[PDB]
């Protein structure tokens, strides 16, 4: 036995049970809840260290020998905040625990055996999270994908065909032939992908053929006509094929109001895009559907957090895209019913209460594809500065708020689109899509991305240098991005019906192809840490928002964290 | 540094603007690309400085170039310049509207039009109907919507509007504020007159037989102004 | 010109540093990226000039930015800046250690630790052994090496160290200079106690039967301080 | 290789140098043709090393690794069948001849043999995975049976033995030694003595050649950063002064001129520069 | 009495024959025409007494060559014979 | 019933030992009625190390070739399952 001071222990192996860390330049403090290590038997790599033959690398390893081990990682997940080693085998997370060599060390199970086939990655002092999942992508340009990848997003779900006018407005890939085009183009990229079809029709045969052609769901958008008839037919087909439906509702109230849309939905499961309504929806009261049991509500990033430049920017964006004129009394009346700073102010507080459950981008269509994670953490920091520490916290930390906001872009969209058996969290048996962060840069700039069990992207210095650190350092593609290795590291999601008819062999796809499932039997109660239902009312004249009788609002901010300290532009 | 692709693209844009500024200092009249680059780079630097709002920068972008600073034809080609820049409160979009006034006669891509008017919907005779919004929320109706099936809070004689649409330019609309009352012009729907969707009040061929079914359905679902008589007789397929 | 990719990357870095210098001249407090770029670009230009050594540039890089020149939190984020530059004698690496002192309280990624010590190797009782290096070259031993099988020029009572390792923090080491003598603390190896490799003196389960074979093997190969008796009896598998 | 032309109109044209309608022409008058270079000490840390080496005149790269992981940052090793499959399938991207080395630091013969059957062209033995005499002996035994090469980075700390103990473990068999001068690693202070032996193929890495007035200070400051040493501790200073050694660094250039060192290489992004092997060779000459 | 998993072709799906990994890889199931599930054993050589759950005690044991007494770490270890046990005559007719 | 079969470990021929494992056995039994000598113990453990299977033993009751420490020397630290270790069913008398 020996005594080691806490400071030098942490400098060698990272924080342990009871220690705390600040996330980025925010005011959010995370605390380590548990540690799986045995003190004195830690894994370290280097000359004279422990990860050597006969010591912690076994000379008689188990038959479940690991391909890669991440040592001394601080895991931040919806399941908890704790210290462990992470083991990867055959593209999957094989074990979370201690790890080492049972010939020389005590508590080593068979699924965490380190042997001659194992590669080592040092995670001491670093944070591991699951890759983000963005469910509101307009596929306008292929250059969105590397921008999202460098910010920490590893799955993109949406629709489109390139820079055509239909895609510039809607997340829709219409018809079997256009779905074939996008699925064959998808073989290029380092990103998990899935495509949405056109739900704006009353022809059941046209709806069903798109699902059999490979789509994972429908989008219903007002520019193709969101009528109660189309809503009813699309939900009927989606019930039979076990896929999800997303909706942008009728802003103009042309065929009916919000209660008529809810009557057309008729209690069935629905994902609502930009539920606050600045991006579109029933004027002025689309936000009231976020209290309902069958609705999975989402917000897009350009309205969060609420700042002093938000209203003027959104107003001038509205004037350009609709080609409005200030000299016409009807264009002014239309614009003032659209933007509504009251509901925009209410949106941040509704996020802090767990009434909104998903964040997303709305990429290049009033939204920023590289800023979903950053704006989520900016909103969390602003709400902690305004309303203080949450009452659900246990101890002098912010762990409950951290889990609530982390769930908005990892586990809840995965549940909503039926892929949570594969991705969305750091658990044994899931796909190894992982992101490594330095705590000083948490939420804005990651260190490296692991895709399908192999490194796909990292910060990297100049290629002629004697070490990987000297300047210039920027994000560069790694070996999992190239050759035929990228086929083994990436997934294309399709419907179960298209999977059973052999879509992979018919279109000649070389990526992994997997089906979505369990899309129709989920409600608001299935969202992790954001499952609040309430009665929401909007005043038809002043646009004030009430939740169970109480008024809900917030104040605009003149300064946010994670912005000008970290970026030259 | 950990540069992103966005940062690299904006660095290139900044030095394009710097080249344009050096050429302006040498007395050279700027072309289209140079003028766009100069305005964009100036806005990005002012937003980095952190002392101005986005709305002030939208007006400040209009004073950078005099009409004599650019080549003939540049001012008619630049309708707006947009640029995203990071303020102390984050990334915002700044759009500069009509930054340069014109001083010459050259208009690239100029249109020379005749002065005769265009007659739309020729051979279609219109009828006039008075419509009132008795709800509490605004309603806007497009040119090719089946006017019989509009929002149930609009009050009008719905029998006279079966199989008809608004007689306006294709792609435009008519707006009804709460409490507002006005008259509209309606013409017959063309083609095969097969009406599918919209509120599912017809979903078949439009004729006098289908009008009775549609009126009964509209009365049962509470659409305002629908008059169908009592003792309605059902058919085998409704 | 015949530019290489390295030359293009360094040209981009130079103009990033130039933008940082212009923003510093306008009175703007520099962020993290700007400060790193400014220091790197200055070092590259000084090495091109050819009048200073790399060791002088390592100290000159620490005077470029005062604590008031940067935003709060920048100085705690920059631990070192490295850059390769071509001198008259070729390409050399220059690393600048802690270039900026801090003046505010914001520390991004700050750790808040408890003050209780950590007890390692709990329940393991240690023994003390005196060790002398009688060779002419230095020897350094890691924490999980089988201490019985260390370099044969170390002299100690090897019988007492069978199946044991150093009782220090995992990944650290103990150094022996030539002629140096000191005491060390040893604890039992855990797990299944199967010892394979290291000098191939055991290559089997560690127990009292295998200790006699290991001592005989160590004496025949000249390891210092090994005492095994004469008239040794061989087994069927040695 | 010869004259070339048309035998119908010119005298000394053999059949294998016949120029016809299917032939394309390239003018080499006033130019020099050499074979492409071969670099045998590549750390596969980033794919961007490959175009940098290609533009300098290198057309074959031999080494190991899996990307920017900590094991690859230290060692030229692609460990195990699955990681070898990853790198071999990624290799289809590039314009470069490629070959991969496996992990030699084990005493399990079955684990050693399965990596060779999975596609590797040899083993690397590196002190960060533990270079003991047992592992050296087992790796050489397997490599004798499969007709592949072995490369070694020896024990700097003299933990299990000195240089003569390593040579006793090698036991006269063929071995390629990386950075034999010892600034990149090896038995302190006398690893350079193995370059006189018959069974050793000795190589040097490029950051120590040619010996310049900035070499010692640069290498010392590189050593202080990577090992996280402190000048206030008497053992870190004693370790550093036994590592760098300007005497052996000065001897290395003259040993190259005498034909005692026989191979130059990079040690790319791991104390070495992948685009400078050919240039530093001619600077030394 | 035997139930339905005991009979027909259902018993092939409900039972396992264990073999070595080498025999499994050479296709012993197809060569001998077996219809049961066939699975390989593994991790037999890297286990010791410490891998036994709740019974992992090691000690030094001595037996006297003359009296046959048994000592565990110096202490004598024995027990007394029993004239009656549980779970025997209460439950069985024979 | 789930089933698995043990082969004959009492031989000093390595090829005969290996062919039984390839024929489907999950391990060896070494029994004194077929002759439990230190040579057979050594050869069987060598083959079982290569094929990843278990070894079980009934040791020499008569002490014909050696005592219990000679059997343990033949085992040489490798993994072994011992049947009826008390010794009433067989094994080195009396210890
Ligand atoms: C507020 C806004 C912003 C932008 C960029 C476009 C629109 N805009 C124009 C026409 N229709 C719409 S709303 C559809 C949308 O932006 N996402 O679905 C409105
Ligand atoms: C002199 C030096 C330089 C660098 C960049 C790294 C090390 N360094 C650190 C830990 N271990 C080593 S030596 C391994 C090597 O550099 N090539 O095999 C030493
Ligand atoms: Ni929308
Ligand atoms: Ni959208
Ligand atoms: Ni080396
Ligand atoms: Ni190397
Ligand atoms: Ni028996």
């Amino acid at each position: 036995m020996k005594k080691i001071s806490r400071k030098e222990y942490v400098s060698m192996y990272g924080p342990t049970t009871g220690d705390k860390v600040r996330l980025g330049d925010t005011d959010l403090i995370a605390e380590v809840e548990h540690d799986y290590t045995i003190y004195g038997e830690e894994l370290k790599f280097g000359g004279g260290k422990t990860l050597r033959e006969g010591m912690s690398q076994s000379n008689n390893p188990s038959k479940e020998e690991l391909d890669l081990i991440i040592t001394n990682a601080l895991i931040v997940d919806y399941t908890g905040i704790y210290k462990a080693d992470i083991g990867i085998k055959d593209g999957k997370i094989a074990g979370i625990g201690k790890g080492g060599n049972k010939d020389m060390q005590d508590g080593v199970k068979n699924n965490l055996s380190v042997g001659p086939a194992t590669e080592a990655l040092a995670g001491e002092g670093l944070i591991v999270t699951a890759g983000g999942i963005d469910t509101h992508i307009h596929f306008i340009s292929p250059q969105q994908i590397p921008t999202a990848f460098a910010s920490g997003v590893t799955t993109m779900i949406g629709g489109g065909t390139g820079p055509a006018d239909g895609t510039n407005a809607t997340t829709i890939t219409p018809g079997r032939r256009n779905l074939k085009w996008m699925l064959r183009a998808a073989e290029e990229y380092s990103m998990n992908l899935g495509f949405l079809a056109k739900g704006n029709t009353s022809n059941d045969a046209s709806l069903a053929d798109q699902i059999e052609a490979g789509a994972i769901g429908f989008k219903i958008h007002e520019d193709w006509g969101t009528t109660p008839s189309a809503i009813n037919h699309a939900l009927d087909v989606a019930d039979k094929y076990d896929v999800q439906v997303a909706i942008h509702t009728d802003t103009l109230n042309e065929a009916g109001c919000v209660e008529d849309t809810m009557a057309a939905i008729a209690g069935r499961t629905m994902h609502t895009f930009h539920t606050e309504g600045a991006g579109g929806g029933h004027a002025p009261d689309i936000i009231k559907v976020a209290g309902e049991h069958n609705i999975l509500p989402a917000s897009t990033n350009p309205t969060i957090p609420f700042t002093v430049n938000t209203e003027a920017e959104h107003m001038d964006m509205l004037m350009v895209c609709h080609h409005l004129d200030k000299s016409i009394k009807e264009d002014v009346q239309f614009a003032d019913s659209r933007i509504r700073p009251q509901t925009i102010a209410a949106e941040d507080t509704l996020h802090d209460m767990g009434i909104f459950s998903i964040t997303s981008s709305d990429s290049q269509a009033m939204g920023r594809v590289g800023e979903v994670i950053t704006r989520t953490w900016q909103t969390a920091d602003k709400n902690k500065k305004e309303f203080g520490r949450l009452k659900e916290e246990k101890g002098d930390n912010d762990n409950f708020r951290i889990k609530r906001y982390l769930s908005k872009y990892t586990i809840n969209p995965a549940i909503a689109h039926g892929i949570s058996e594969y991705v969305g969290s750091v658990e044994v048996g899931k796909v190894a899509d992982l992101v490594l962060w330095s705590p000083a840069f948490f939420g804005v700039k990651p260190n490296m991305i692991i895709k399908g069990g192999f490194i796909a992207l990292s910060q990297m210095g100049d290629a002629n240098a004697s070490i990987p650190t000297p300047q210039p350092v920027y994000y560069r593609e790694m070996f999992a991005h190239h050759g035929k290795a990228k086929y083994d590291a990436n997934i294309t999601f399709v419907s179960q019906a298209a999977y059973d008819k052999g879509i992979k062999e018919e279109l000649g796809l070389e990526r992994q192809v997997l089906p979505v499932k369990n899309c129709r039997n989920i409600t608001k109660k299935d969202m992790q840490f954001n499952d609040t239902t309430a009665h929401i009312e909007v005043n038809p004249e002043t646009y004030h928002v009430f939740v169970d009788g109480k008024e809900v609002t917030s104040k605009p901010a003149n300064k946010v964290s994670l912005a000008q300290l970290f970026s030259i532009f | 540094m950990k540069l992103t692709p966005k940062e690299l693209d904006k660095l290139m844009l900044h030095y394009a603007g710097e080249l344009a500024r050096k050429r302006k200092e040498k007395g050279i009249k700027l072309n289209y690309v140079e003028a766009v680059a100069l305005i964009s780079a100036h806005i990005m630097e002012e937003a980095r400085a952190g002392k101005k709002t986005a709305a002030e920068l939208m007006q400040e972008g209009r004073t950078l170039l005099k009409p004599d600073d650019v080549m003939d034809g540049v001012a008619s080609m630049i309708h707006e310049v947009g640029i995203e820049a990071m303020f102390p409160d984050g990334t915002k979009l700044v759009t500069v509207h009509t930054p340069i006034e014109a001083n010459g006669k050259l208009v690239p891509g100029e249109l020379f039009l005749k002065n005769e008017d265009i007659t739309i919907n020729e051979g279609k005779k219109a009828v006039s109907v008075k419509v009132k919004n008795v709800g509490d929320r605004p309603v806007q109706i497009g040119s090719h919507f089946h006017f019989f099936e509009v929002n149930r809070c609009l009050d009008f004689d719905r029998e006279k509007t079966f199989g008809k649409r608004l007689d306006i330019a294709s792609g435009t609309a008519v707006r009804f504020e709460p409490g507002e009352e006005k008259s509209v012009e309606l013409i017959d729907i063309g083609g095969n007159r097969r009406i599918f969707g919209f509120n599912a009040l017809v979903d078949r061929q439009a004729d006098n037989e289908s009008k009775k079914i549609a009126l009964h359905r509209a009365k049962e679902r509470g659409f305002h102004g629908t008059k169908s008589d009592d003792n309605y007789v059902k058919t085998i397929k409704e």
